[PDB]
């Protein structure tokens, strides 16, 4: 069971690694994708307000 | 788009406001197809009279 319970810890290391990617690649690219979509979302107001 | 209703707002503002106005907002007289209407009805109403 010890031996068993060893290799799901030593398999949990690949979750946590592509995770770390994941996160890693919507920092660098949905996030600044999300503002620009946002500013665009914002100018349309004042024009509806207009 | 949005920006391009804001002409055709103004646009249509000038045709009602052709009605109970002989100026457009800017203060010119109607000269459009409005204003040769109203022309026909002048000669009618003294063709009328003669």
């Amino acid at each position: 069971a010890t031996k068993a319970e060893y290799a799901l810890t030593k398999l949990k290391l690949s979750n946590e690694s592509v995770t770390y990617c994941t996160a890693q690649y919507n920092l660098s690219s949905m996030l600044p994708q999300q503002l620009l979509m946002l500013k665009n979302q914002t100018t349309q107001v004042a024009e509806q307000t207009k | 788009l949005t920006t391009e209703q804001i002409n055709m707002t103004k646009e249509q503002k000038e045709a009602q406001r052709a009605q109970t106005s002989d100026t457009r907002t800017d203060g010119t007289r109607v000269a459009g197809s409005v204003g040769k209407q109203k022309e026909l009805y002048d000669q009618q109403i003294t063709s009328y009279k003669r």
